[PDB]
Order: structure tokens, then sequence, then C-alpha cells
């Protein structure tokens, strides 16, 4: 990600010449569920978080 | 002050203030420009 | 034949390709010298400067060698005067640095 | 030259600065040594 | 056994040989530096310090250095030579160069100037050495 | 690299005969007879091409 | 902008830097062995 | 301090690590240089509250992958507004998260107020009282945002071509020379002028994809758009490739 | 040349030293520095 | 032989652990204030990073 935020696919010389670690963002999806006593349960599912 | 872009290869002017970034492609490695100093090399 | 005079060479010679290899390990990378260059200010012992010039550990090895030779003065020479040379001012009565 | 009653500390000797000392670094920085930031803190209790 | 000097794990070497390129090679050496502002009352910059700048200043030439504090490829430098000009503000401002040793003797191959992974602006020097067998 | 300009061993040109041995090898010559086409007599200018790496050709590949 | 007197880096303690001279011993940061400063304490101390 | 030639800049020489009598030779100075030096060649709660807005900046800053430098500029933006007290009333979270906003924008490389918001538990309200707290206690400013700033985050976050990333740039920086867009908010000019250039390309992106990574509602997207959409033929670029003709892009 | 060794001036070495210090570190054999009878050093490349 | 496989799995393992330890000392306090948590905040990139 540059410093603007624009994300990039790293070459590895990039990598070797600009001091970077060649690294691959991981993503989970995680489900969230809530319950309050109610007899009701909420879920949500955070997608790639 | 010139400036070869690593991947364009594109020779660019660059000032002590702005940003290294490629004026074309925007690629951030640069390559300062070969000296016009004149080096001799006996060919020993 | 020998290149000199000539004269061929009374042994044959046994000669041949054969594949050699340049080792990493250069003359200009190891020779180092040292000769009144820089100290460190606290220890006020030798240090490299902006060279190799950090001089050679005069170590236990080389004491008691020296001291085997009996050459005292050059032990003191190593151990003291090329090294940390140092005068101070005491005190007869106390003893203690003035 | 050696008293039971000299083994307590009732006046604490401070090292010359050569022993301890300040050096510059990263500029004016006055980096001072261990024993002077020990010092400072023996005179702040001292003072308190 | 020719004249000795091949004794004891020695070798006798063909300098005509050599003066043709046998065993020849080349040695480069790379040297990075950036410049970075982390604490506010410092600011490291690449710039050829100059004597109105700097408080004080050794008497090792920077003339081989260009306007943005980096010397050209195809320059030729020693220990006696700066690559990089680097300064630092005083809270005048310091000279940070970095300097060769006394045994570096070379031609600047490459001078490249990036970003690294901390954003901080970096740029990496090659310098060619060119290793006669001897 | 690239082929030595002369043959360390003895001085021989050699410089000029790669691109000359490599047309004789791909005529179908054996490596010894494109070396004696050649007129490499000597075994020392004969290790010169027999056993040279045109490292270079490798080196083109990328781009300037 | 100058050392103080009776203060962790007081100048008789010895040289403060290697463009100057301690008042003390009139000697150069190299010359000047150093001296020692003392802290008495209000309340005695035992030597560990 | 030269024995010999007083009001004489004695020259340092680092082969010995002394210095030297420039017009005699004599040395002065043992060997006092030490060149080496110079040349390479249990908390306090203010510490620990600084401590734990460090631990803060560089977890908010590392989940937009904000660039270190950034944090260091962020870090010492924090200790000299924390150090100045003006809002020791206010919460680090704050703080921090105000600090990030002006490092960014101090960079040049401007993060929206909701940007920064959905990294950090500080609502949008709240990040800008201590934005605008901190200015005045740094008695600084940050330059003026720009169209500009924010096209190549959102083109490269929705995945446009250069071409479209280049020709929204166009279109929105015209759009302000036309001044076809009066008080709007440039992320939603930025957003409007997105849209436009999509729509105008093979990689067609909806007001909802470009509102939700821009963070700009769709009715201001398209009220936006509606106020450039007139001029589109002129705010295109004369070197562009239609692959919708501007005169045939969605009117609404 | 790097390393020295410090020849004491006798009228019988005086000439052969007085050749050595105008040679200087450019040519080798040279000299690095001077010691004078009051202790003080002087470099030669200084002020040849 | 542990390989770059059974080593990097040693650390992911204890670098997974603290990130979970770390979500729900997060999650927890939100929780006992009474308020709902940000699952998108809880997580510390910084941990696996
Ligand atoms: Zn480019
Ligand atoms: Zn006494
Ligand atoms: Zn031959
Ligand atoms: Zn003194
Ligand atoms: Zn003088």
């Amino acid at each position: 990600w540059e410093r603007d935020g624009a994300p990039s696919p790293m070459m590895p010389n990039e990598a070797r010449l600009r001091n970077l670690t060649y690294s691959a963002p991981l993503y989970v999806d995680i489900t969230k569920t809530v319950i309050k006593e109610g007899e009701e349960q909420l879920q949500t599912q955070h997608q790639k978080t | 002050m010139i400036y070869i872009c690593g991947e364009c290869h594109t020779e660019n002017e660059i000032k002590s203030r702005d940003p290294i970034r490629c004026r074309e492609c925007g690629y951030r490695i640069m390559y300062k420009k070969r000296t016009k100093r004149l080096v001799v090399f006996d060919a020993r | 034949y020998n290149g000199f005079t000539g004269r061929k060479i009374t042994s044959q010679i046994f000669i041949g390709p054969t594949y050699y290899q340049r080792l990493k390990h250069m003359v200009d990378d190891k020779i180092h010298s040292r000769a009144r260059g820089p100290i460190q200010i606290l220890n006020r012992q030798p240090m490299e400067g902006r060279s190799r010039d950090g001089g050679l550990r005069f170590g236990e090895m080389e004491r008691d060698c020296q001291i085997a030779h009996g050459a005292a003065q050059f032990l003191r020479e190593r151990l003291f005067e090329a090294s940390d040379p140092y005068q101070v001012h005491v005190c007869n009565l106390c003893g203690i640095m003035a | 030259y050696a008293r039971p009653e000299w083994m307590i500390v009732t006046v604490l000797p401070v090292p010359p600065l050569s022993v301890r000392p300040a050096v510059v670094m990263q500029g004016s920085a006055r980096n001072q040594d261990d024993l002077t930031h020990k010092l400072a803190d023996i005179v702040k209790i001292n003072n308190q | 056994s020719y004249t000795g000097y091949n004794q004891e794990d020695s070798v006798i070497m063909n300098r005509s040989a050599v003066d043709r390129g046998f065993f020849r090679s080349v040695f480069y050496r790379s040297y990075k530096e950036q410049e970075s502002k982390k604490g506010f009352d410092q600011e490291e910059v690449f710039e050829k310090p100059t004597r109105e700048t700097c408080q004080g200043m050794r008497h090792a030439i920077y003339d081989k250095l260009d306007d943005d504090g980096l010397i050209a490829p195809g320059v030729r430098v020693s220990g006696d030579d700066v690559i990089i000009g680097k300064t630092v503000t005083l809270p005048t401002k310091r000279d940070c160069s970095t300097f060769l040793r006394t045994s570096e003797t070379g031609i600047v191959d490459q001078v490249m100037v990036t970003l690294n992974q901390e954003g901080y602006k970096f740029c990496k020097i090659r310098v060619r050495s060119v290793r006669i067998p001897q | 690299m690239i082929i030595p300009v002369r043959c360390f061993t003895c001085g021989k040109i050699v410089g000029n005969k790669w691109e000359a041995y490599l047309g004789l090898l791909q005529a179908e010559y054996t490596e010894g007879d494109a070396l004696d086409a050649l007129g490499l007599k000597r075994y020392c200018c004969r290790r010169m091409l027999l056993a040279h790496v045109d490292l270079i050709e490798k080196l083109l590949n990328y781009a300037p | 902008g100058r050392p103080k007197l009776g203060g962790l880096m007081d100048p008789r303690q010895g040289v403060i830097e290697r463009t100057g001279r301690c008042q003390t011993c009139a000697g150069n940061m190299t010359e000047c062995p150093g001296h020692f400063g003392h802290i008495e304490l209000a309340k005695p101390v035992f030597h560990v | 301090t030269c024995p010999n030639h007083p009001d004489a800049i004695l020259v340092e020489d680092y082969r010995a690590g002394d210095m030297i009598c420039p017009e005699c030779g004599l040395v002065v100075g043992d060997r006092v240089i030490d060149v080496g030096s110079e040349w390479r060649t249990t908390m306090s709660s203010s510490d620990r509250a600084m401590m734990n807005a460090f631990k803060e900046i560089t977890t908010m800053a590392d989940r937009i992958n904000l660039p270190r430098n950034i944090v260091d500029r962020t870090n010492n933006l924090f200790k000299q507004v924390y150090e100045q007290k003006s809002l020791k009333g206010r919460a680090n979270d704050a703080i921090a998260s105000a600090c990030l906003y002006i490092a960014c924008r101090q960079e040049g490389v401007p993060r929206t107020f909701k940007e920064i918001c959905a990294v950090s538990r500080i609502s949008k309200k709240e990040i800008g009282r201590c934005f605008k707290l901190i200015l005045k206690a740094l008695e600084t400013s940050v330059d003026l945002i720009t169209t500009g700033d924010f096209m190549s985050r959102f083109c490269s976050n929705l995945c446009l071509p250069k071409q479209v990333q280049m020709a929204a740039t166009h279109i929105a920086r015209k759009a302000v020379e036309l001044d076809l867009v009066p008080g709007r908010s440039p992320i939603s000019v930025a957003a409007a002028a997105i849209y436009m250039a999509s729509q105008a390309s093979a990689e067609k992106r909806t007001q909802k994809e470009i509102g939700d990574i821009a963070g700009v509602a769709d009715v201001t997207i398209r009220q936006s758009y509606r106020l450039i959409y007139p001029r589109a033929p002129d705010l295109f670029p004369t070197d562009f490739k239609f692959d919708t003709p501007v005169d045939k892009l969605p009117q609404l | 040349a790097n390393m020295t060794f410090a020849e004491i001036v006798t009228p019988f070495n005086i000439d052969r030293l007085q050749e050595l210090v105008r040679r200087g570190n450019s040519q080798y054999p040279g000299a690095k520095y001077i010691i004078r009878d009051n202790g003080d050093r002087i470099d030669l490349r200084f002020h040849p | 032989l542990d390989l770059a496989g059974p080593l990097l799995a040693f650390l992911f393992r204890g670098m997974f652990k603290n990130l979970l330890k770390e979500v729900r000392i997060y999650a927890q306090k939100f929780i006992d204030r009474g308020k709902d948590f940000n699952l998108e905040l809880a997580i510390k990139t910084r941990i696996i990073s």
C-alpha cells in the first residue's frame, strides 16, 4: 500500500529494492451471534475481516 | 537533476521538494542519470 | 622447458587443465594497519576510526609469550606505552591521586 | 587505612566527569551517562 | 616446484594470463541510506553540506555530490570521498554524511532513490570495484 | 559473460571464433571437429571455447 | 548555555567539552585526570 | 583554545582524532575527536498514558496501512499536544485520532474524517472537535484538501484503470475550476467525477459502490453529478477514449 | 608507509632526517610527525 | 525436521491465541460498559503482521 493508500501487487524485485516485506494480506470470515435472553438470536457475518 | 524511472525508463527532472513518483508511470524507483564527468579507464 | 634459461627441466612435469575457483578472500579485504589511530574517549584505548586501524589485541597469550621471552621492556611498551600511556600526580603522604 | 565507621556512607563520592562523561549525539543533545542519571536521583532524594 | 614461490599451499600464477582476464572479477558493494523525520526536533535531509550551512565541516571535499546530495554514477570514489550528503537540523545544521573506508576505492555503479517500507526517502548506492588477481 | 577476446594461456584470438563455433555446432559438427575447423590446435585454446558459458545471451533478456 | 557550579557537571570535576579546560586543572580533555565531587548525606547509609 | 595560534579554526583530523593548528601544524589535543562516535561511515502515569496512545496510533494506522513515517509524525504531534495540555480534558483516543488526521493532512495524503472514524472508536464529531482544538493548541494549520488527493485511493479501491483515474482527476479538477460545484465537499465532487468517468468507461461502478468507498451518500453523489453532468464534454480530457460517449452518459 | 618509528635526531642523522621531513607523507619514505623538545607534535602533512 | 511449515504454524498458533485473547479483552470491556462492540475495531492486525 503506497503512501496514498493505493494497493498494488508487489513484485519481489520491488520488495528487495525498496526494503519492503513481501507479505500477503490475510482475511477471515467471522460470524457474530448475540443472544439477549429474549428467545431471539441475531447472527451477523463480517466477510473477509 | 534527472532521474530515470526504473519501470518505464523515462527521464524526469525532480527537485528537492517534489516526490519521487514517476511523472507518467507513477513507479517509485528512480535511478540517477550517469554522470557527465569524464572517467578514464586504462584498458588494463 | 625452464623459462629463464630455456634448458629442459630434467624431470617431466605433470600439466593439464584443472578447474580452479577464486575464493572471496581477497588480500585487499584483509590488509589492515594501525599507528597512533583514533581512541575511545572513555577507555582511552584504540578503536577503529575511518579505516581498519583498530589495532591488534595483545592478549594473554602474547603477554605470556613475551614473559617467557623476558622482553619486559617490550612487554611494557605493548601493554602500556602503545595503548594508553598516562601519568598522574600522587600524594606521597596519602597515596591518592592529587 | 580501614575503619569500621568508614564502612558507613555519611558522604557520597561523585566520580569525575571523565569516568561518566556526557557524549554529544545526533546533534547538540548531551547524552548523559548512566551514573549521571543516578546522580540526578541521588541529589533529588538528598534534597528531598 | 618452480622456484619455490608455490611452497606450503602457495600458487604461482601466469601474469600474462591474469593480464588477459584470467580470474579477473568485479566486486559490488551496495550502500543504503535513508532520511527519517523521527522526532520533530531532528530532520535529516539529503543535500550537499555548505560552509555557511554547517557550523563545522571537515576538509574532505563534497564536490563529488550533486545538488540532491547524492553522488552520480560513473564517479570515482575513495575513502576520502563522500557518497551521500545528509544533514540534520539542530535544535546551523549538523552534517551526517556517509563516507567510504580508506580501503574502499571504486566507481559508483548505480544510485536508486525510493521510499522504503517506512515511507521515508531511501536510496542505495552500489559501488563497483574490479578485483584483479594479485 | 562473453567469450574472452584472447585465450588466457597463449594469447590466440578466440573472441572472433564464438559465432563461428556455434555456426559449426548448428551444422552438426562435433565439438572436436568444430574446434579443429577453427584452427584451435592447442588444448589451451580449445579449452576456451569448449568450456565457455555465454551468459550475456541470458543477461540481454532483461530490459535496460 | 554553560555548566553550573555545584551541579552534576560542575566544571571543577573536570573538562566539560573537548574544546575547553576545567578551571581546577587548567588542562585539556586529556590532560585533566578528573576530580571527585561529594554529596553530604542528610542521613547515614549502609555501604552495600 | 589554540596554544600557538589563537583565533584559529583548528582543523579536526580523523587520522588520529585530534585538532591541528591550521597555519603551523602543531597538534592540539591528544586524540580528543572520538571520530567513531561522530561518524559511523516503574513508569510515570504521563508516560504510561502516552505509551497507550502510541499503541493506539500504531493500531489505527495499521488498519488503513498507513506508512510508518505518518505514525512517527503523528506521535510527534501527539507529544506536543499531550505536553501542551490544552486538551488535557479530552480523551486520548480522540486526540490520537485527531492527530492521525492532521498527520495525513500534513503529509499530503489526506484521509477523510469518515475514514479516520472508521478505524477509531471515536466518532467523526468528536474527531472534528479535537482536530480544531489541536490546530489552535499547536498554533499551526494544514493545507486545504483538494479533489486530486482522494482520486488515487478511491480509484484504486474501486479497481478503476489508470486512464479512468486520470479522467476522474481531470474531470474533478476542471469541475472545480469551472466552479460547477460551489460549496460542495471535495469528496462529493471527487465521487461524482469518479462516477462520471466510470460510467463513461467499460468499468462501470454504481453510486453505492463509489459512495461506500468514498464515504459519501449516493444522494450527495447524485446532486454533485447532476451539477457537473451538463458540462461533461468539457470536463473530460481531449485525449480520452470513450467506451460510452459523453453525450450518451446517464442523465438523471 | 602507514606505520612509523620515532627516530631521535642526532648530529649523525640530522641530515638524513631532514631529508625525510621534506619528503613528508607524499613521498615514501618520509615522515609523519616531528616531536620537539617541548613534547609538542607537528603533523608534516599540514605544514610541510 | 521442522521446515518452514511446522515452524510458521507454531508461531501462527501462538499469534492467533494472542489475537483471540486481545479480542476478548476489548469486547469484554465494551460489554461490561453495557454497549455493543465493533468487531472490526477489536482485531489488532499488528499481532499477526
Ligand atoms: Zn515510470
Ligand atoms: Zn595526600
Ligand atoms: Zn591458447
Ligand atoms: Zn581537572
Ligand atoms: Zn600556531
